[PDB]
C-alpha cells in the first residue's frame, strides 16, 4: 500500500505539469538550472551556501512531538508542498542505470524499499539487517531470476515498478546543494543507491490509444474542477484563458466540451469572459476528484509523450507507431510485453534489441510465444537467471574502473 | 515552484574542510562557502574560506532522485538531479559538449554513456 504526499495525490502543479513542449519532453526528469529573474539569486556575484544541521534536527524533533501528541503510533507527515523539501528529513540519492526507464515518479510521490531475502536451508537465523527498508521473506522470486539461499537483495517497490537497488557510498568530494530563489543550502549525503533495470507494474499507453485520450480528457476535467474550487467568487467562475494557458495544445472548442455540463458562458463587453458554475451543478468533493485520476496514471501518460517525442526526434513518424527496432524500445511496447509475461500470457526475448544497457547486462522486453517445451521454458529461466545474476554482480561491485579514452 | 537540486564536487582537500563545517553546523558556513555563477550558465567560482576555485556546471548522464524519509521504509521524491558543479584547483576563474559528464556518480556507472547506454538508431 502506497500513500503519496497530498500535493501529489491532488495532482498539483508544478509537481504534475499540465502540458510539456518538445524541449521539456527532451529534458524530462533532467531539469536544467535556469537563471532567476528576481529574488536574491537573480543577482550577480557570490552567494552564501547555508548550513541545515540546526534546521534538520529541529524538524525531526517537531515531527516526533506531533507524533507523541496524538498520542503515538504512525503519522503521515507529507501534507504540504513545504513538507517535500530536501531541507529536512533523512535523505538518500538514487541513480538510475536506465537512461530513460519506462516509468518514473514525479516529485511528491512515494516508494517503499523492500529487502528480499531467501532463507538458507535448514536452520536459517534470519536476514541480515539493512539501514533502509523492510525485510521480505520470499519463497518465490519477485524478479526474472531467482534469489539464491542466503541472498539479500534490496529493491524499490511501488505501483509503477519494482527494481533492484544497490547501496553505495557517496564520494568524499560531493555534497548536495539545494537552490531556491532565496539562497543556497548544503547537506551532507552519504547513502546513494544504484537502481537496476525496472520491472514495470503499470502499463504505459500507446500514442492516441483510447486509454491515452481518456486520460488527457479526465486530467483536463480534474484541472477544471480544481479551478472552480479555487475561485473565491460566488457563484464560482473561471476564465477560459487560464485553462488554455495550462493546455495550449487543446482547441477552445474541445475545452468548451469539458465546460458545457458544469458551467455557463457569461459574455461581457471586453475580451475576457467568464464561465460561471451552474447553480444546480454540485461540485465534486476532494475525495471524488482524487478518484478520477491517479498520480500513477499521469506517470504512465508522461512516459508515453516523452518517448513519443524522442522517437520523432530520431526520425520515426507516427505511422511507425513489422516493427522497427527503435519502436520496440518504446515504453508502451516494453511494459506491455513485460506485464503480459508476468501474467503467463507469453515469454520474453530477454536477449535482444530492447536491452537498455546495450551490453548484455539488461533484459530485452519483447514478447515471444509460450511455444522440448520443458526445454523451451528451462532455457528462458536459465537466460533470465544469468542476466539477473550479472546485473546484481556488476551494479553491487565497488571495483574502480578506469576511464574509457575513446 | 519545484526546488532545484544539484551536486557540488570539490577537490578532496577542500571537501574535507567543508565537510567538517557542515557537520559542526556552525552558521558561519554561509561565509566560508559561497557560489558564484557566471552569466554564461556554465562557468563559476566556488569560494572556500575566500579561496576561489574555478568551477564548471556539467550535465550528468543518469537521472538521479533525492528521496526523503521519516521511518526509513517509505520514501518521498524531493527532486530530480541531473547536474554537477565541479570545482578544480586550477583553471580560469573568468573564462573568455565540454559540459557533458561521461560518468555516473557511483562506481559501477563509470563510462555509462559509452559502455552502458543503448544508443539510439535514427530513421
Amino acid at each position: 500500500i502506497i500513500q503519496h504526499s497530498i500535493p501529489a495525490v491532488e495532482l498539483r502543479q508544478p509537481f504534475f505539469p499540465t502540458h510539456m513542449g518538445p524541449i521539456k519532453l527532451r529534458q524530462f526528469h533532467r531539469p536544467p538550472l535556469k537563471k532567476y529573474s528576481f529574488g536574491a539569486l537573480s543577482q550577480p556575484g557570490p552567494h552564501s551556501v547555508q548550513p541545515l544541521l540546526k534546521h534538520i534536527k529541529k524538524k525531526a524533533k517537531m515531527r516526533e512531538q506531533e507524533r507523541q501528541a496524538s498520542g503515538g503510533g504512525e503519522m503521515f507527515f507529507m501534507r504540504t508542498p513545504q513538507d517535500l523539501t530536501g531541507k529536512d528529513g533523512d535523505l538518500i540519492l538514487a541513480e538510475y542505470s536506465e537512461e530513460n526507464g519506462p516509468l518514473m515518479m514525479q516529485v511528491g510521490m512515494a516508494t517503499k524499499i523492500k529487502n528480499y531475502y531467501k532463507r538458507k536451508p535448514g536452520k536459517d537465523p534470519g536476514a541480515p539487517d539493512c539501514k533502509y527498508g523492510e525485510t521480505v521473506y520470499c519463497h518465490t522470486s519477485p524478479f526474472l531470476g531467482s534469489l539464491h539461499p542466503g541472498q539479500l537483495l534490496q529493491a524499490f517497490e511501488n505501483n509503477l515498478f519494482r527494481a533492484p537497488i544497490y547501496l553505495h557510498k557517496m564520494p568524499e568530494t560531493d555534497f548536495l546543494i539545494i537552490r531556491t530563489r532565496q539562497g543556497y543550502y548544503i547537506r551532507e549525503l552519504v547513502d546513494i543507491f544504484v537502481v537496476g533495470q525496472q520491472c514495470p507494474l503499470f502499463e504505459v499507453p500507446g500514442p492516441n490509444s483510447k486509454r491515452a485520450n481518456t486520460h488527457i480528457r479526465d486530467f483536463l476535467q480534474v484541472f477544471i474542477y480544481r479551478l472552480f474550487w479555487k475561485s473565491k467568487d460566488r457563484p464560482r467562475r473561471i476564465r477560459m484563458e487560464d485553462i488554455k494557458k495550462a493546455f495550449p495544445s487543446h482547441s477552445e472548442s474541445s475545452i468548451r466540451k469539458r465546460l458545457k455540463l458544469c458551467a455557463d458562458f457569461k459574455r461581457t463587453g471586453m475580451d475576457s469572459n467568464w464561465w460561471v458554475l451552474k447553480s444546480d451543478f454540485r461540485l465534486p468533493t476532494e475525495e471524488e476528484i482524487r478518484a478520477m485520476v491517479s498520480p500513477e496514471q499521469c506517470c504512465a501518460y508522461y512516459s508515453m509523450i516523452a518517448a513519443e517525442q524522442r522517437l520523432k526526434d530520431a526520425g520515426y513518424g507516427e505511422k511507425s507507431f513489422k516493427i522497427d527496432d527503435e519502436v520496440r524500445t518504446a515504453p508502451w511496447n516494453t511494459t506491455r510485453a513485460f506485464i503480459a509475461a508476468m501474467k503467463g500470457k507469453c515469454l520474453l526475448e530477454v536477449t535482444g534489441v530492447a536491452d537498455p544497457t546495450g551490453c548484455g547486462e539488461g533484459f530485452s522486453y519483447v514478447k515471444i510465444p509460450n511455444k522440448s517445451v520443458a526445454e523451451h521454458q528451462e532455457r528462458y529461466k536459465e537466460e533470465c537467471q544469468r542476466i539477473f545474476d550479472l546485473q546484481n554482480k556488476v551494479l553491487s561491485s565497488t571495483e574502480v574502473l578506469s576511464t574509457d579514452t575513446d | 515552484e519545484l526546488e532545484s537540486q544539484f551536486i557540488l564536487r570539490l577537490p578532496p582537500e577542500y571537501a574535507s574542510t567543508v565537510r567538517r563545517a557542515v557537520q559542526s553546523g556552525h552558521v558561519n558556513l554561509k561565509d566560508r562557502l559561497t557560489i558564484e555563477l557566471h552569466p554564461d550558465g556554465r562557468h563559476g567560482i566556488v569560494r572556500v574560506d575566500r579561496v576561489p576555485l574555478a568551477s564548471k556546471l556539467v550535465d550528468l548522464p543518469c537521472v538521479m532522485e533525492s528521496l526523503k524519509t521519516i521511518d526509513k521504509k517509505t520514501f518521498y521524491k524531493t527532486a530530480d538531479i541531473c547536474q554537477m558543479l565541479v570545482s578544480t584547483v586550477d583553471g580560469d576563474l573568468y573564462p573568455p559538449k565540454k559540459f557533458i559528464w561521461n560518468h555516473g556518480i557511483t562506481l559501477p556507472l563509470k563510462n555509462v554513456r559509452k559502455r552502458r547506454f543503448r544508443k539510439t538508431a535514427k530513421k
